[PDB]
RNA sequence: AGGCAAGGAGGUAAAAAUGU
RNA sequence: GUGGGAGAGGGUGGUGGAAUUCCCGGAGUAGCGGUGAAAUGCGCAGAUACCGGGAGGAACGCCGAUGGCGAAGGCAGCCACCUGGUCCACCCGUGACGCUGAGGCGCGAAAGCGUGGGGAGCAAACCGGAUUAGAUACCCGGGUAGUCCACGCCCUAAACGAUGCGCGCUAGGUCUCUGGGUCUCCUGGGGGCCGAAGCUAACGCGUUAAGCGCGCCGCCUGGGGAGUACGGCCGCAAGGCUGAAACUCAAAGGAAUUGACGGGGGCCCGCACAAGCGGUGGAGCAUGUGGUUUAAUUCGAAGCAACGCGAAGAACCUUAC
């Protein structure tokens, strides 16, 4: 069963090890997701700008697929694919109505990993 | 090899045809320096084309080449987790290059007893879009591919 | 190295110690929610300080973001 | 590995495979789409080299992941166990020694078989009568915890034995 | 538009005991 | 004193968002995570990614500075309250009341400890996974004490400006913060940077002197022994302060200089690698060497730069055995 709706959200999510693009109606609620994983890419490919380009293609096939046309990116975390995976959706001929930033940018909130010290 | 570009040479264009590339791909036939031997297998090539799928086998020749030109192809380059094969795109002469390169392997690797024939067939089948050089010219590019993700690791 | 505007200049006289007045200080934010640094908004260092007091002020109240979805990007 | 599912499935007529084992036959492809759809799952080509294709009805996802689960498993019992080496060498004082062999007890409790060579590098000659002495000595130590796998085998400036676990 | 930089990123940087 | 500031000064009472994490609701599915690669790890009992709500701790992004405050340790959301220092202007008051300060009392990062809570993230130890010769380590996945608060103790530190405090003097230029002014320029008070004289082993310091002086305090008297013992004191403990000598070496050490080096940085280069062709390694033989043999298999050559080398001619000679 199938909802349809032909506009939305593009939620991409980029990690250094992944990008994943939860593609999602008007409001928030998930229509289709693809990831790094999920186009076959396992390992360090996963998070590789080209693996977020095809996810993103991926994801907005399926939206396609369930009558989806007018997405609004919005891009949540620095990495690798975020500029790639837009591009991507950006040809699709899904229409990109706007590409807006939503990175959680902590106010400086708890402490983080070690990794993510040393830089503090 | 640091200093500067090392300019391509200009061959001396051939005397059958007048084609630098008919001279190219005689010199990628020839070893032990012996051009004569090549070039005579080279113009048998060219009889047994004209012989066989009746066409003038300069053209013949251009065609099959211009079949097993690659774009892209994988470069060795090492990033941390040791190597990795890197598709880079391909420049013109030095893709002509690999392709006669290739060409001559496939000529050289048919089961035919005879050299020459072996070429004309490898030219054949070039210009068809089958066999040994277009093979190896298709696992090129399809290396190229599947590692397209490596990409951005353009020189 | 950016010559462009300084939002000093840019706004008339205006009171920085007043936080009720929002449409004066939304001129000192970014397209994010972000307070513009010193070589942005043009003040002298007190002043800055002074309206840096104020932007946060107003955001407590919630008059000014304190942060934003970065457009067009 | 992998297959055609629903409309992947271009071959016309297919053997219909149920969730648990419902034989339905030989039905159309387009029949079959019909019936996961209605299940809520998916027909998915299980037998492509079988009679008119046999197709199960199912969830793929979720047949991938219980694959998926199951490779892990094979690779997870695939004994995480190995070799641990411990090069020695001619002159080792004793306390050093000791320290080496403890490393090799608690290799052998992890469950590790254990290359036990001993580095040579000066003069090379003397070297069984006083490598192998130690050798022995090793095994000797380990007599209760290491059954010896191998006997001292000299390839490079060096001689590896092989240890394994007493009892598994 | 190109210039030159200012600033944010993102990729590289990550692997080394044997003598006479 | 009068007037006025600047401030992350200190305490106390509040509170505002981002984020994390968790719970619950939704919608959705095959991975996510992680890395130089991986692997454990969690995931169709539905994770990740997404929105809605709540719970909760903790920290306070942007401003932010090379800034400010403090005697340091230190101190950053914002608000209010209590309160400390401090600076300026006025020269109005007192009239030497000053400076230092052995002891003493007070403060004193972090870790630690004790009792009571709190516990989101993180995270010693610890358990996993890798890496590796090994790995008690870096790298990852978890995870306790701790980190947070309350009260009590501990007192150390690279508690460093490695510069004790005060006051006077002795070029300037400069950026800065923060006052006062008849204010594109003066004058105060901080914080930097470059420099006169001077100093300094040099490095450097240089009106914020490491300059010239003066006052008072601390301390040093070669290195290691050793911040150790022993005593004493303090602490619930860890441990702190105090603090040797025997012995032992001819030094230990500073600053810089020339090199060499670097798994520092830049600029270069070479068949260096790469692009390419051909070989070596594999055969057999030719040769030279190691080795071993032998009465002797003369002697030399040793990574590159020894090994078809001295030998551009060993049957005898050569030949040295
Ligand atoms: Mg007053
Ligand atoms: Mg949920
Ligand atoms: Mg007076
Ligand atoms: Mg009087
Ligand atoms: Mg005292
Ligand atoms: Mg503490
Ligand atoms: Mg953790
Ligand atoms: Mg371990
Ligand atoms: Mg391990
Ligand atoms: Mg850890
Ligand atoms: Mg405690
Ligand atoms: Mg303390
Ligand atoms: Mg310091
Ligand atoms: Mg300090
Ligand atoms: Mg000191
Ligand atoms: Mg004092
Ligand atoms: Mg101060
Ligand atoms: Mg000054
Ligand atoms: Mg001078
Ligand atoms: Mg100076
Ligand atoms: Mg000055
Ligand atoms: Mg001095
Ligand atoms: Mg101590
Ligand atoms: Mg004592
Ligand atoms: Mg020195
Ligand atoms: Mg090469
Ligand atoms: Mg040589």
């Amino acid at each position: 069963v199938k909802r349809q709706v032909a506009s939305g959200r593009a939620y991409i999510h980029a990690s250094y090890n992944n990008t994943i693009v939860t593609i999602t109606d008007p409001d928030g609620n998930p229509i289709t997701w693809s990831s790094g994983g999920v186009i076959g890419y396992k390992g360090s490919r996963k998070g590789t700008p080209y693996a977020a380009q095809l996810a993103a293609l991926d994801a907005a096939k399926k939206a396609m697929a369930y009558g989806m046309q007018s997405v609004d990116v919005i891009v949540r975390g620095t990495g690798a694919g975020r500029e790639q995976a837009i591009r991507a959706l950006q040809a699709s001929g899904l229409q990109v109505k706007s590409i807006v930033d939503d990175t959680p940018v902590p106010h400086n909130g708890c402490r983080p990993k070690k990794k993510f010290r040393k830089a503090s | 090899a640091r200093r500067r570009r090392a300019e391509v040479r200009q061959l001396q264009p051939d005397l059958v045809y007048g084609d630098v590339l008919v001279t190219a791909f005689i010199n990628k036939i020839m070893r032990d320096g012996k051009k004569n031997l090549a070039a005579r297998i080279f113009y048998d090539a060219c009889k047994i084309i004209q012989e066989k799928t009746g066409q003038e086998p300069l053209k013949v020749f251009k065609q099959a080449v211009e079949n097993v030109k690659p774009r892209m192809e994988v470069r060795s380059r090492r990033v941390g987790g040791a190597n990795y094969q890197v598709p880079m795109e391909v420049s013109p002469r030095r893709q002509q290059s690999l392709a006669l390169r290739w060409l001559v392997q496939a000529a050289n690797q048919r089961p035919e007893r005879r050299a020459a024939v072996r070429i004309a067939h490898e030219l054949m089948d070039a210009a068809e879009g089958k066999g040994g050089a277009v093979k190896k010219k298709e696992d090129v590019e399809r290396m190229a591919e599947a590692n397209r993700a490596y990409a951005h690791y353009r020189w | 190295p950016s010559r462009k505007a300084k939002v000093k200049a840019t706004l008339g006289e205006f009171d920085l110690r007043d936080y009720r007045n929002v449409e004066v200080l939304k001129r000192f934010l970014s397209e994010t929610g972000k307070i513009l640094p010193r070589r942005r908004t043009g003040l002298s260092a007190k002043e800055q300080r002074i309206l840096a007091k104020t932007i946060k002020r107003a955001r407590i109240l919630g008059l000014l973001p304190f942060t934003e979805k970065l457009v067009r990007k | 590995k992998e297959y055609l599912t629903n409309e992947r499935i271009r071959a016309k007529q297919v053997r219909v495979v149920g969730p648990d084992g419902k034989q339905l036959g030989i039905m159309d492809t387009r029949e079959a789409l019909r019936l996961a759809q209605e299940m809520d799952l998916d027909l998915v080509l299980v037998g492509p080299n079988a009679d008119p294709p046999v197709a199960r009805i199912m969830d793929y996802s979720k047949w991938r992941y219980e694959q998926q689960m199951a490779e892990k498993e094979a690779r997870k019992k695939a004994k995480r166990t190995e070799v641990k080496s411990i090069k020695f060498r001619v002159k080792i004082d004793e306390h050093d020694y000791q320290t080496k062999l403890g490393h090799i007890k608690r290799f052998l409790q992890e469950g590790h078989k254990v290359k036990v060579t001993i580095m040579f590098r000066g003069r090379e000659v003397a070297h069984p009568e006083l490598g192998e002495r130690i050798l022995n000595r090793v095994t000797e130590d380990l007599k209760d915890l290491a059954v010896v796998e191998m006997k001292p085998e000299m390839l490079g400036r060096d001689m590896n034995m092989l240890l394994a676990p007493v009892k598994v």
